[PDB]
RNA sequence: GUCUCGAGCCCUAGACAGCCGGGAGGUGAGCUUAGAAGCAGCUACCCUCUAAGAAAAGCGUAACAGCUUACCGGCCGAGGU
């Protein structure tokens, strides 16, 4: 339902393309909060129990594209 | 070595020399189980196959008697059945069963009619473009089912082209 | 003897306290 | 082909093989591209549910689909490699 998460981070990134070599590239950041609220749009799409861990898949599809975290 | 196979309910089988006869409620089947230093009798209520030898030779040997005698079994109350079907492209291809041996005419266009002889007690029966072997002897039902097929050989031709022909669909 | 069969035991009895093989096993203890 | 002898490893906490079932989600990863969604190329190859299940080992498609390998479970039961 939800749009996919690809989507959902170059929003509150600023930023529109990843990087060609990922955790070397650091095109953008998230604040924790920022994942939060990623984390509250994908309740359905992901499988995970808490909240918690549905933070744990979104904080996946990041640091593969240059999406640091602080 | 020695081996025992427990006959089931449905069968009864009988052995003198080096012969066996299983019968069953779908028939009989009477085989030679010949080869050297083993001995294959029945005691009572079960089949032994048994050797003082046991080389690999002669252990290949008697896993292929326990699978004779069981195939037996099966052939004797469950029978064995082979599907085919009957393909051809451009020449609508005649299969008839005359007397004991199927008969096919117009293969490719051949004015002169393929035929084969059945093996044993084997029943072949034609629904259309399906056709059903079968029989208590699996050795008989098998060799009928792949006669059919081996009759529409082709070398000839490349066969990828010319397709035409019975075919084996389902194997028991 | 592999230690992860040991551990899986461990891990169902602690289950139970709250493979087929491994389950009849954490329930013999 | 077959006979004999040795070494290592796995196995009744069920091995080897076969058969049945499962092979799941974030997500069709990002990039490149009109498109590429395991599988054209480049890079990375991360975490959830769980008894398993790759950012996919091999076919397959225009691309999907589809078919299976890995992996887990059952059936079986004795040696296997
Ligand atoms: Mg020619």
């Amino acid at each position: 339902g939800v749009p996919p998460t690809a989507e959902l981070i170059k929003d509150e990134a600023g930023f529109e393309t990843g990087s060609g070599e990922p955790q070397e590239d650091f095109v953008a950041d998230l604040s924790v909060d920022q994942v939060k609220q990623i984390a509250e749009q994908k309740h359905p799409d992901l499988l995970s129990y808490d909240l918690t861990n549905a933070a744990k898949e979104v904080v996946g599809t990041c640091t593969s594209l240059g999406v640091t975290i602080e | 070595p020695r081996v025992e196979l427990e006959i089931p309910e449905d069968v009864d089988a009988e052995q003198d020399h080096l012969d066996i006869t299983v019968e069953g409620d779908n028939g009989s089947v009477t085989r030679r189980l010949w080869y050297p230093d083993i001995d294959v009798s029945v005691d009572g209520d079960t089949v032994v196959i048994e050797s003082d030898e046991d080389n690999a030779k002669t252990m290949s040997t008697i896993g292929t008697f326990q699978s004779h005698i069981e195939n037996m079994f099966h052939g004797v109350t469950e029978g064995w059945e082979y599907g085919m079907e009957v393909f051809y492209s451009h020449f609508p291809m005649q299969v008839n069963v005359e007397g004991d041996e199927v008969v096919i005419e117009n293969f490719l266009g051949e004015k002169a009619p393929r035929r084969t002889t059945i093996h044993g007690d084997t029943d072949v029966e034609i629904d259309g473009e399906e056709l059903t072997v079968s029989g208590p002897d699996i050795e008989a039902v098998g060799q009928t089912a792949a006669d059919i097929e081996q009759l529409t050989r082709i070398n000839d031709k490349d066969v990828r082209v010319f397709q035409d022909g019975v075919y084996i669909t389902r194997k028991p | 003897i592999p230690e992860w069969k040991q551990e899986e035991v461990d891990a169902i009895v602690e289950m139970i306290e709250s493979r087929n093989t491994l389950l009849e096993r954490a329930l013999d203890d």
